[PDB]
RNA sequence: UAUCGACCGAGUGGCUUGCUACCUCGAUGUCGGUUCCCUCCAUCCUGCCCGUGCAGAAGCGGGCAAGGGUGAGGUUGUUCGCCUAUUAAAGGAGGUCGUGAGCUGGGUUUAGACCGUCGUGAGACAGGUCGGCUGCUAUCUACUGGGUGUGUAGGUGUCUGACAAGAACGACCGUAUAGUACGAGAGGAACUACGGUUGGUGGCCACUGGUGUACCGGUUGUUCGAGAGAGCACGUGCCGGGUAGCCACGCCACACGGGGUAAGAGCUGAACGCAUCUAAGCUCGAAACCCACUUGGAAAAGAGACACCGCCGAGGUCCCGCGUACAAGACGCGGUCGAUAGACUCGGGGUGUGCGCGUCGAGGUAACGAGACGUUAAGCCCACGAGCACUAACAGACCAA
RNA sequence: GGGGUCUUAAGGUAGCGUAGUACCUUGCCGCAUCAGUAGCGGCUUGCAUGAAUGGAUUAACCAGAGCUUCACUGUCCCAACGUUGGGCCCGGUGAACUGUACAUUCCAGUGCGGAGUCUGGAGACACCCAGGGGGAAGCAAAGACCCUA
RNA sequence: GGCGAAAGCCAAGGCCUGUCGGGAGCAACCAACGUUAGGGAAUUCGGCAAGUUAGUCCCGUACCUUCGGAAGAAGGGAUGC
């Protein structure tokens, strides 16, 4: 009587097509609590690497024991905070109302956007303080960009622009965080807004992979026995029954896998420093030395080295942070072998 | 079962043949089922170091020969991960039979053992000449 | 730790423990010691092994 | 009336079987299986409940509930069913008894043949048995992915969120609670807090594992006279090792909580002065519903918002070096205001100790000599990194409010 | 077949037997397996075995049918990587099948009771590339089954 | 070369006409292949497909049998220079 068996992949996670933004734009951010912040950073992956650690998990047999990690490296220079974005609420949901900039910009910035020649800062403050009164202020964002030309295993100088809300105490001090942030010149680093041994919500666009059939892509089985040799190896079964008279869009198909966007909940940031500490012999493979700010992600991170990652405090986190944890050990080891 | 302390790929199968690691008089045993274990359609039910499974004597003594019975792996070929990185496997997959009590039913038990199945059945780990 | 075979330094969170059947306990650095292992080959006769060095 | 439940009576389904002969004989391929997708509820498990012939533990029966799950095996073509060990449980049904321009071809059901029975015979059998074929370059439509245009109506960058998809999570074991409540005893819970496993899901490659007809080595036959160095032996002669990369057998991640309800527990409360969970009103309460979370999404025709740049020039195309991208197209990066690619040199790696020479070498008058040691951590090689403008990203053409 | 012969002459002897013959039937007992509608051994009342319509039995032989064991393995758990030729892009060459018309469909209904075309809604900007084949009761051959003449 | 009119390699002789080419580390998918950890027929109607074994010498070889056979039974050992 046919044996029962879940769908092949997931229905969550399309349509399985090409990321529109190589720059991954989150969909949710970390509820107002602490002081006024910036809710998100960004970097550039580079590899891999363990560490041994000294397990913190109270409630852990191995508590106090060495702990071999696998890590991520990623590089993490400063980014700069260039505009103070401001929504408005709206029958229509929230809208842009206006932006607040500043004067000092990234001298490579005119790669990616029309650096502005002639703005008024107050004349927009003031739009938004008038909004603030009139009890029509949707959250506040900072527009944020990275500075690429930090990192010589990146070949591009072209900065990658994204938008980071800006979550914190009361909407007045909250506001007045964020003009600061912005005036300054933007600048600011992943100290600023993480610490190590939180969790952080990674996104990144996976790394591509062009067409794929159904059996890589969907996770289908390949014919099996008699069946692998008659003529069809990795194709599935049937498009569907008789009737309905239609192929739906849920059966498992060949095309676009890879290079889709994909935020990673709940990752354990392990630690946070600068320097060239985790390098790697012979370098990293297909990407250079790191030797410079940089921040170690426990486990995995979507995409292929090189790619901007984004780091956002987890949203739903599992686990109370148990923070610093003790790196004993970390490995230089060459990667190549 | 309380955490075994040690990440497992199991190296065996319903229908897998096992060295019988004691003195009950079952030289070698067959896998037939695990203890808690609910697989996946298509897929043979899998066991590896530290499952209890339930068995039928292949070769031994007459006496002990077709009988059906509880036992627990205590060594594999593939390998296992240990909290440290470090990989483990041994020269072959072996079992000792145990009762409902889960205490070894043999008095003695061949060959080494993993010190991950002594944090499930104690009594056996405790009957083991070398804990590896 | 020392690998059992060529007698290199086992970089931590590396390599594999294997258990002979009288209980004996080998750690191999790498997939190679252990293959030459296999061939019956004996670290001693290898050049490039730290112990024939 | 915990539970079981005859007679008789009233129905619902369209899963079995039968009836009919409406459709199809200028063809709608048959059973079973398989693979892959959706669904139904008369619910097997999981969640929340009620009753008990409910002490407890466990049953038994009933209610809400279709989110998820419902697996592996032995005979048989089997469907079905019988049987075994696991399991939370291993529920049933619809989709042309879903699924052959998807597979299989074991059963059925041509042509060969045997047996039994029947027949004078040819031959037959709603019996058994061995053998016995599976066509087609997709026009339309459908969907999975990728492009070019037009519309909205100069460009760059960042957003919005109408709608859309999700199971992104389901389930179990264990410990503390606790040998406690309950119970004479035997036996033996729960709330809650923890650790782990399993199935599912998305991703990744430091680790383990696989590959690796890059590469290095060993060696058989034969050809180039020997040596050295090579070809052929099928897309590596065979064998050993294996970098990158790709991978899983490896590794990482996948809530808590709100809101509204069902069954149900109740409050206040009248009709009906009392009573009454209900009629108005209200407090609660399901794995289910909504949100939370993830993914898509300005062609959302109300065709969107913000900031800046620009309208003689902002921006773009061609061109050139390339890949974080890729079947075309598309996408991304660099272009001397430069490390984008290559050469070179270091580094980091793979093999495993080169050619030649010297000594040794069982022997042999000698010639000759398999092989050993040294020179030699050697030689050969690298899909990686760094240094480095030496070479090549030149020269230059064009659109543009 | 009936009883302790009757039809129609005789009334099944030696064997063999749940058979390539046994409907009932997965017969009952045993072996073997965790579990065996299989296989083998025994029993055997044989629906409906049986002596040249040859019976029984049989060493050797066999691309003949069924069963079991040892060994081995990607058949499978569960898939991965690689090789060669295609596939994809470009020059050149260059067919066929098929075509009442119209045709961007979907969910329901209706209808000769199995609709892209009818009804009601829903959805739908056009064109192109690649794909695996759900539908066109797809294409192919005036169904060979069945009945009728 | 070897038992060989076997394989494989190479002469004499013949040929590049089993007659369209050019591009993309060259995707999905297909044909024909190579390699796959642990498990080892669990797959399937059925081990179908693939694989295992393998040449030669020595030792050794059961039931059964028409005394011919079975038999290369099976099993074990050796093998270069
Ligand atoms: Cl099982
Ligand atoms: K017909
Ligand atoms: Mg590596
Ligand atoms: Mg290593
Ligand atoms: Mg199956
Ligand atoms: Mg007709
Ligand atoms: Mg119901
Ligand atoms: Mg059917
Ligand atoms: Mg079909
Ligand atoms: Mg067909
Ligand atoms: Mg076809
Ligand atoms: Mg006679
Ligand atoms: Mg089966
Ligand atoms: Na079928
Ligand atoms: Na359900
Ligand atoms: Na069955
Ligand atoms: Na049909
Ligand atoms: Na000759
Ligand atoms: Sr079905
Ligand atoms: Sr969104
Ligand atoms: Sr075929
Ligand atoms: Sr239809
Ligand atoms: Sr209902
Ligand atoms: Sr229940
Ligand atoms: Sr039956
Ligand atoms: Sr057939
Ligand atoms: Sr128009
Ligand atoms: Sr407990
Ligand atoms: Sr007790
Ligand atoms: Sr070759
Ligand atoms: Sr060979
Ligand atoms: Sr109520
Ligand atoms: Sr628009
Ligand atoms: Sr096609
Ligand atoms: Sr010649
Ligand atoms: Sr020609
Ligand atoms: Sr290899
Ligand atoms: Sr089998
Ligand atoms: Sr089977
Ligand atoms: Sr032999």
């Amino acid at each position: 009587p046919q044996p029962s068996r879940p769908r092949k992949g997931s229905l969550g996670f399309g349509p399985r097509k090409r990321s529109t933004s190589e720059t991954p734009r989150f969909n949710s951010w970390p509820s107002d609590d602490g002081q006024p912040g910036v809710q998100g950073f960004a970097g550039y992956k580079a590899g891999m690497t363990h560490v041994v650690l000294v397990n913190d998990e109270p409630n852990s047999p191995r508590e106090g024991m060495e702990e071999t990690v696998p890590v991520t490296v990623i590089e993490t220079p400063p980014m700069r905070a260039v505009a103070l974005r401001a929504y408005e609420d709206t029958p229509y949901g929230q809208r842009p109302l206006t932006e607040v900039w500043t004067d000092e910009f990234h001298s490579e910035l005119d790669r990616t956007l029309d650096v502005p020649e002639d703005h008024d800062p107050d004349a927009a403050e003031e739009q938004i303080r008038d909004a603030h009164e009139a009890g029509d202020l949707g959250d506040l964002r900072l527009i944020t960009h990275t500075v690429p030309d930090a990192v010589p295993s990146v070949p591009k100088k072209k900065p990658d622009v994204m938008e980071t809300r800006v979550g914190g105490g009361s909407v007045s001090d909250r506001l007045d965080h964020a003009l600061d942030i912005v005036e300054d010149g933007g600048e600011h680093a992943m100290n600023d807004i993480f610490r190590a041994g939180e969790y952080a919500d990674v996104a990144g666009v996976t790394k591509g992979k062009g067409t794929q059939g159904p059996v890589k892509r969907w996770g289908v089985q390949k014919r099996k026995g008699k069946h692998a040799r008659q003529g069809w190896r990795r194709r599935i079964g049937n498009l569907g029954p008789w009737n309905p008279s239609r192929v739906r869009s849920t059966v498992p198909q060949q095309g676009q896998t890879g290079y889709h966007q994909r935020t990673e909940l709940n990752k354990r940031l392990i630690d946070i420093g600068e320097g060239d500490e985790p390098t790697v012999d012979g370098g990293f493979v297909n990407y250079g030395e790191v030797d410079g700010p940089y921040t170690l992600v426990k486990g995995s991170v979507p995409g292929p080295d090189k790619r901007l990652v984004r780091f956002r405090p987890a949203v739903r986190p599992n686990d109370q942070p148990r923070l610093d944890p003790e790196v004993r050990y970390v490995s230089n080891e060459s990667n190549q072998g | 079962m309380e955490a075994l302390g040690a990440d497992v790929t199991q190296g065996l199968e319903k229908g897998s043949l096992i060295t019988c690691a004691d003195n009950t008089g079952a030289r070698e045993l067959k896998v037939i089922s695990v203890h808690g274990y609910s697989g996946t359609k298509n897929r043979h039910p899998k066991a590896g170091l530290g499952d209890k499974i339930t068995v039928s004597v292949t070769k031994g003594t007459p006496e002990m020969r077709r009988q059906v019975l509880e036992a627990v792996v205590v060594r594999q070929r593939k390998p296992i991960r240990r909290p440290d990185g470090t990989r483990v496997k041994f020269e072959d997959n072996a079992a000792v039979i145990v009762d409902e009590n889960e205490d070894p039913r043999g008095t003695e038990l061949k060959g080494p053992i993993a010190r991950e199945v002594a944090q499930r059945f104690g009594s056996v780990a405790s009957a083991a000449t070398m804990i590896v | 730790r020392e690998c059992d075979y060529c007698g290199t330094d086992i970089e931590p969170g590396t390599g594999t423990m294997f258990v002979h059947k009288d209980g004996a306990t080998t750690h191999f650095c790498s997939s190679k010691c252990e293959n030459n292992a296999d061939l019956g080959r004996e670290a001693r006769n290898l050049e490039w092994t730290d112990t024939a060095r």
